């Protein structure tokens, strides 16, 4: 029990924090990854003056803050609002003292080796834990989904990724990272749907786009005759009422936005999209394990929940692959949460114990320890 | 094996070895258990009276007093030894010589519900039910472990209790051996002493009707269902148990009974299971207050959670059968917990403590051709116990050569078993790579062994591949106990350790109109917020993530109550598989003897000086010698005397 | 039965062990003569970290381990590593104790007599076996056929032979090596595969084109107007479907792979062609026994299985041998066990008892003793 209930999980993102005990099911606290810091002075009523604001009161609060986001595109950028980002997230979020409960925290596909070791030079010697472990988000993301050796997409607010694991070591040179994901969705919405004759002017609009996207939005299998669908115009057509009435209607465009991932060039990207990208990660695998990852394309983030996206890239790669083989896109409902619940499942885990790195390996060590 | 065995052919059932207290199973009665002899070891030191359990129960209490520390008394031997027997004894003899509950001695109802001394003792005879079973070697075997604690109060006199419970016998719930039986409890309420309970509970009083429970025997002779239910019965009341709760006990044990009779069937052109009728479920159902159909359905197409939602599952025949039996298992499980829990908030005074006495009853390190994770965990537990005791020893006889001056030196016998504890219980040992891989959606038994391997194989010592032939059954992997060489099988490891349970059944009872029912679900309840989605650790939410997990929490919580105790040891021996007192086979008593501590205490007392008197018991029998000189010496000062 | 149900025997190659008890009609075991030494320190789930790997585990789990032959044309060059497949073969595939049975095994051709010596010393000294005996493969086969005079034409692996063999003595100065073998004939048939337009890039790639040299090869006879029946194109093509659905044709090369066996520089080979090396095996032999060996060419080994091998060889000796001779090219089915199978009979073998050489004879005649 002595760390069975005191093990966290923390997952770091571009957008959002998940964080919570191993053993729980999903994640105890879910808020955004902002650290505001305020334009003029003065205070709210009953209240001290603040330096800082963290997560949603910072989101809240927006209007009399410069606003900034630690992660960018996963990786962590400035060290001194991440540690105010963890300090909350112990401190007020989960509520615990940190100096007694084992912290695992996640990084992402290939992350620098030295910030591996400066989030472990600060988890160890400023909040003073007794023991830590950094595991890779995608690496996480499959073993929740209980396998070893498949191919995840891996998609969230400021990243896409590909992360081709095999018997749990995920492949360096085969990995892909695609920097378009549901932040940059949310703003081509915004656009197609004030371009369908719309403002969101107010931050009351502004915000909302964000959850018309979530709620409303599609990925279609065959967007060709979609588009098609929606010129006989069929009762495909969603009418969202605003926070107050001012019902606005959101035929079409609703799968327009997720057909971006599969076409960056409706966003003036160059790069390939999602599927091709699957696909490419894997004629960059040796040949004898592409059966494998074909037959185990898992996955997870915030961005992969758009219905529909799993049969689109179903057929979308077994249009591209040999036909002796086998697809099978795995897309798990709890997905926003898999990377969280991978880390908790084997956080809580009878066999872990043993690679937790403790004050004992690291003031004797070095950061060099965790870093593997 | 020459003493036991002449003082036995004597029939002298008790003798010292150390600081051990043989005891070998009589196979008939004895006057030694007799009223008068209790009173005869009252206040005396072992070297005043002869080889008894009494001596060593009576001492502790002294010691307690005396000394102003905690004590325990530690029973262990295979599974025909007789322990409970002698726990029960060790139990009565405190209960005897330090009760006064001054208005509860009267010959009035007097050990009925309504005063513990009694409730102390009424205790045994329901856990007994549930958790004793004809053994093909005992007839009232305990399958399962036990910790009692009996708190004594300032003056001297009984204050509180406390039941501890470890490692329950399961698979005897759904199976048995062709010459067992399963728990009493079965066939005590099929006796018919009560018949309002053969409807009530709607079966009937042929156990051949419930197959989980005549699988093996369904009577013996030495044993009177009818007499027990009304014993097990009236326990229940005294101790304190509401009706209704004392109903749901029965009602909850009928069920099971029944689940084992749920039958299904395949639907057509699909491998699905559809139930094969709603004639029993109907009676579980209505027994747990559940729901026929929505317990049907759950069972059938188990509504899971993969991913941040929740997905329906379709199982099979074979999925369901095997299903249902976990469930049976888990609800007799918890519900046994409960019962304890229950118990011990009874024994639960409000009057001050301030030592106790712990009565241990455990088995001991057997070994089998065939040896599984059950294996493991409880060899693991006499491995550390029988540390427990050289270090004991060696903190013990070290104090001895600084008394007299002796200058001998030597290092914690204990320490020659740290490496097997270490292999075990560390980081990187068996049990977390055991209960990491349980984190594995898609790990094998296959594939854990792996890891055991790469990890631990060429690298330790205590750690070897085995010995596939002789008188075992396959091959895995063996280890190094001080009593010798284990060779363990790695099948289902991975499974029973993750006590896999239908989340959606488990709604049901979670929610039922059998609030005890109910009750023993909560725990689980509670965790699942932590389990959300496919994959991940069940512990965030409070759900156990290893079978072996809580084991280990428990296994520690007592070995730490055993250290702020004065350990008191009795090793329980058993002389013939053939039931026949006065006899003893030798290998059989040898292999005992090994794996009892007993010859590791021979061992190290020969390192050096062999025979260690103690000091009363070398006073009386030599006084005699310079009789003037010597007892003088004796009498003056117990030691200072021998000197 | 004592040793009757007891005698083991093992068949060494180059590519494959063959394993069995004797009494057995073919091999209980057959698996890849490699020893795998992990590139990476690392563990598979739930195993332990391993020191090393061998046969088939080697090959799958290639990509992380340094794989080893350890023995090279037919010789044991490295015998740390040959100690380690025979553990492996009794240990492990045929789960036996050595210590309590004969051990029949197997050398090559012209095997240096202080190997002979150096596996007894291992069988005997760390095995602790209680018989032991070394067959010379070309006679093992020979006699498989049933007969005790003939010539051996012996190709697997990494190794052709020529063994002239009469009344059970193979001819020391008679005998012919050719270093050209299915492993050879595995990666020409390779190139000519990609050079008819094609890639064999994945490792799933690589290994299939050994199961289409096997599968699909031939070897015809008139190989001349077999090229001339290519080009008319007939019906003679063979397409066969890959892991996945890419089939892949091979029409021709099909049968220019085992040409190499009878022209070498096909593949840079200066050296002479099976047919040729029969007949040179022959005309160094004493005069007076050729006309025995030319009816009596018994064939064995994996390599020898390709179809018209037999047809061709028959017709390529018969036109360099005097008319007055009678040509007899025995090339029996079970071939690819030949020799294990000889190895069976003879162990078996009711009058075999009185040759086994004995702990009683090495413990007090030292490796000479078996070394004969």
């Amino acid at each position: 029990d002595e760390d069975e209930t005191t093990a966290l999980v923390c997952d770091n993102g571009s957008g959002l924090v998940k964080a919570g005990f191993a053993g729980d099911d999903a994640p105890r606290a879910v808020f955004p990854s902002i650290v505001g810091r305020p334009r003029h002075q003065g205070v709210m009523v009953g209240m001290g003056q603040k330096d800082s604001y963290v997560g949603d009161e910072a989101q809240s609060k927006r209007g009399i803050l410069t606003l900034k986001y630690p992660i960018e595109h996963g990786i962590i950028t400035n060290w001194d609002d991440m540690e105010k980002i963890w300090h909350h997230t112990f401190y007020n979020e989960l509520r615990v003292a940190p100096e007694e409960h084992p912290t695992l925290l996640t990084e992402a596909p290939l992350n620098p080796k030295a910030n591996r070791e400066k989030m472990t030079q600060i988890m160890f010697e400023t909040f003073n834990v007794p023991a830590m472990y950094v595991a890779i988000q995608a690496v996480l993301s499959l073993y929740a989904s209980g396998r070893t050796t498949g191919i995840v997409l891996d998609s969230g607010d400021g990243v896409t990724h590909n992360v081709p694991i095999y018997e749990g070591y995920a492949l360096p040179h085969a990995i892909m990272r695609l920097d378009l994901a549901g932040r940059d969705l949310t703003d081509y919405l915004m656009k197609i749907l004030t371009e369908r004759g719309y403002s969101f002017v107010t931050t009351a609009e502004r915000e909302i786009v964000r959850d018309i996207k979530e709620k409303l939005c599609y990925v279609a299998l065959d967007f060709e005759n979609e588009m098609a669908t929606a010129a006989s115009s069929s009762s495909l057509e969603k009418s969202y009422e605003l926070p107050d009435g001012q019902v606005i209607t959101i035929g079409n465009e609703r799968f327009r936005c997720p057909e971006t991932l599969f076409q960056p060039s409706f966003i003036g990207m160059e790069s390939a999209g999602i599927h091709e990208t699957t696909y490419n990660s894997i004629m960059k695998c040796d040949i004898d394990i592409r059966k494998d990852l074909y037959a185990n394309n898992v996955m997870s983030g915030g961005t992969t929940m758009y219905p529909g996206i799993a049969d689109r890239m179903q057929k979308e790669i077994t249009a591209l692959a040999p036909s002796t083989m086998k697809i099978k896109i795995i897309a798990p409902p709890e997905r926003k949460y898999s990377v969280w619940i991978g880390g908790s499942i084997l956080a809580s885990l009878s066999t872990f114990q043993q690679m937790w790195i403790t004050k004992q390996e690291y003031d004797e060590a070095g950061p060099s320890i965790v870093h593997r | 094996l020459y003493n036991l065995k002449e003082r036995y052919a004597a029939w002298m059932i008790y003798t010292y070895s150390g600081l051990f207290c043989v005891t070998v199973n009589p196979y008939k009665w004895l006057p030694v258990y007799n009223p008068k002899v209790v009173l005869a070891y009252r206040g005396k030191k072992r070297q005043e009276a002869p080889p008894h359990i009494f001596s060593i129960s009576d001492n502790a209490y002294q010691f307690m007093l005396t000394d102003r520390e905690n004590q325990s008394i530690l029973i262990t031997g295979e599974s025909g030894a007789g322990k409970t027997v002698n726990t029960k004894r060790v139990i009565q003899y405190f209960a005897t010589i330090a009760a006064s509950g001054e208005k509860k001695k009267e010959e009035q109802s007097g050990k009925m519900q309504g005063t513990l001394e009694d409730q102390i003792i009424s205790a045994n005879p329901l856990l007994e039910a549930f958790g004793n079973a004809k053994t093909v070697r005992n007839d009232n075997s305990s399958r399962f472990g036990k910790f009692i604690r009996i708190h004594f109060g300032a003056t001297g006199k009984l204050a509180s209790a406390d039941i501890e419970t470890y490692l329950l016998e399961k698979s005897r719930v759904t199976f048995q051996l062709p010459a067992e039986r399963s728990y009493h409890i079965f066939y005590q309420i099929m006796s018919n002493k009560k018949p309002e309970l053969i409807d009530m509970l709607l079966i009937t009083t042929n156990p051949y009707d419930y197959h989980y429970v005549s699988e093996g025997e369904i009577t013996v002779p030495s044993i009177d269902d009818q007499e027990e239910l009304m014993a097990t019965d009236s326990a229940i009341d005294i101790l304190g148990f509401s009706a209704d709760e004392k109903t749901a006990i029965y009602k909850l044990t009928g069920a099971v009974m029944h689940y084992g009779n749920l039958k299904f069937k395949q639907k057509q052109r699909e491998e699905q299971a559809e139930p094969d009728g709603t004639e029993v479920a109907d009676k579980a159902a209505y027994l747990m207050g559940l729901n026929s159909a929505e317990l049907l359905k759950a069972l059938c197409y188990p509504r899971v959670g993969v991913g941040n939602e929740a997905v329906t599952k379709g199982e099979t025949v074979s999925e369901v059968h095997n299903s249902v039996g976990a469930l049976a298992k888990a609800v007799y499980e918890k519900m046994f917990l409960w019962m304890v829990i229950r118990i011990n908030q009874q024994l639960d005074t409000k009057q001050p403590r301030q030592y106790f006495i712990g009565v241990l009853d455990i088995a001991g390190f057997e070994i089998f051709d065939f040896n599984s994770f059950e294996q493991l965990c409880i060899n693991f537990t006499n491995e550390k116990l029988q540390q427990f005791f050289n270090h004991h020893m060696f903190v013990l006889e070290q104090e001895e050569y600084k008394k007299e001056g002796i200058e001998w030196e030597f290092i914690d016998f204990g320490m020659d078993l740290a490496a097997c504890i270490e292999l075990i219980e560390k980081p990187m040992g068996i049990f977390s790579i055991l209960e990491e891989e349980c984190m594995f959606p898609k790990a094998t038994d296959t594939s854990f062994k792996n890891k055991l391997y790469d990890e631990h194989l060429g690298k330790s010592n205590n750690f070897q591949k085995p010995k596939p032939a002789k008188g075992k059954a396959e091959a895995h992997f063996s280890l190094v106990h001080y009593a010798g060489t284990v060779d363990y099988n790695i099948s289902g490891w991975l499974e029973k350790n993750k006590d896999p349970l239908n989340e959606t059944v488990i709604g049901l009872y979670q929610k039922s109109s059998v609030k005890t029912l109910a009750l023993l679900f909560a725990t689980y309840g509670g965790e699942a917020e932590g389990g959300g989605g496919k994959k991940g650790g069940k512990k965030k939410g409070s759900s156990f993530q290893t079978v072996s997990a809580l084991f280990r929490e428990n296994l520690n919580k007592l070995m730490a109550n055993l250290r702020s105790t004065h350990p008191h040891f009795v090793r329980c021996i058993i002389p013939n598989e053939t039931k026949t007192p006065g006899a003893m086979e030798h290998e059989l008593v040898l292999h005992q003897l090994r794996c009892n501590g007993v010859l590791e205490g021979i061992r190290i007392c020969r390192k050096g000086f062999p025979s260690r008197v103690l000091y009363a018991d070398f006073k009386q029998r030599y006084r005699v010698l310079n009789a003037s000189a010597i007892p003088e010496g004796q009498f003056m000062d117990s030691k200072k005397a021998s000197e």
